[PDB]
């Protein structure tokens, strides 16, 4: 009956942001007085809706994307942003409609002596299209001589460890991101408000 | 108390071939992508080879490749360099080196990718 938000903001572990992950939420109630009753979230913005009309609305469908990038890279969770992530691993498109939520995780996602389990696409040949995943490993041809299967000069594995230390700064320390995309089809509304 | 210790190494003639060993303790090997780097008098530190830990990729300067051969054991914590066909110019300290733990580093012939050092081992390769 009710949306399953717990499940994406509360889950203990979060994907990397080159394997973002997505959860299909519909045919339930939506209450976001979660995202107002809060003063732990960083980031609450919306675009093509207003966000403190969330739950007067109706949507077909409601995506939610998430993943963990540094807090220096938030930023480039928006349409029509540039970097690393904006262009190699997560791209929102220009039309975009829905929110954008994050929110400090220094005390889950690092570790003394540092968690490197989450990873980002440094190399790519070309930038990914709006809401692509590109989760393949292969070696990066940097200059014009073949790799051979390989790796050295101009020879690059294309995803490299974050390196998230308590120590850090707030700039370094993990964020975790949760894009909500709404969806409207010629189809009933199956997420509403309350 | 991570350590990297050395085997291997000394004075051979051109042509001739070495094997060198690096064994570490104090880290989990078997999640750590190892590497060797080296050193000529006077010039700077130079990469040689690595091996990966979960991608399984090796990576070789242009220099030595089809002639040294990176490989690891995990069950003996040990990284291997087989360095046959041997020049002059292959006349170094030879460093093991060892990225942290789980860490996924994209560039291998980074020295700023790896965290431990061993101490070096003495190369030579004469006339
Ligand atoms: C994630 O979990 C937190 C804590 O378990 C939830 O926050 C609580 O929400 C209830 C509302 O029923 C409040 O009565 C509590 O006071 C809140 N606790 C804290 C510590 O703020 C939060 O709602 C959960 N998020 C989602 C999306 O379900
Ligand atoms: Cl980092
Ligand atoms: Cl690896
Ligand atoms: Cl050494």
């Amino acid at each position: 009956n009710l949306c399953p938000f717990g499940e994406v903001f509360n889950a203990t572990r979060f994907a990397s942001v080159y394997a973002w992950n997505r959860k299909r939420i519909s045919n339930c109630v939506a209450d976001y007085s979660f995202l107002y009753n809060s003063a732990s979230f960083s980031t609450f913005k919306c675009y093509g809706v207003s966000p403190t009309k969330l739950n007067d609305l109706c949507f077909t469908n409601v995506y939610a994307d998430s993943f963990v990038i540094r807090g220096d890279e938030v930023r480039q969770i928006a349409p029509g942003q540039t970097g690393k992530i904006a262009d190699y691993n997560y791209k929102l498109p220009d039309d975009f409609t829905g929110c954008v939520i994050a929110w400090n995780s220094n005390n889950l996602d690092s570790k003394v002596g540092g968690n490197y389990n989450y990873l980002y696409r440094l190399f790519r040949k070309s930038n990914l299209k709006p809401f692509e995943r590109d989760i393949s490993t292969e070696i990066y041809q940097a200059g014009s001589t073949p790799c051979n299967g390989v790796e050295g000069f101009n020879c690059y594995f294309p995803l490299q460890s974050y390196g998230f230390q308590p120590t850090n700064g707030v700039g370094y320390q993990p964020y975790r991101v949760v894009v909500l995309s709404f969806e409207l089809l010629h189809a009933p509304a199956t997420v509403c408000g309350p | 108390e991570v350590q990297l210790q050395a085997s291997g190494g000394g004075l051979v003639e051109a042509g001739g071939s070495l094997r060198l060993s690096c064994t570490t303790s104090g880290l989990t090997f078997s999640s750590v992508t190892m590497g060797w780097f080296r050193q000529a008098p006077g010039k700077e530190r130079e990469f040689v080879a690595a091996i990966r830990w979960k991608f399984g990729n090796l990576g070789y300067a242009d220099s030595v490749k089809g002639r040294f051969t990176v490989s690891r054991d995990n069950a003996k914590n040990t990284v291997y360099l087989q360095m046959n066909s041997l020049k002059p110019e292959d006349t170094a300290v030879y460093y093991c080196a060892a990225a942290r733990v789980g860490e996924i580093i994209a560039v291998l012939i980074s020295p700023s990718n790896y965290a431990y050092w061993g101490q070096g081992t003495q190369v030579t390769v004469s006339s």
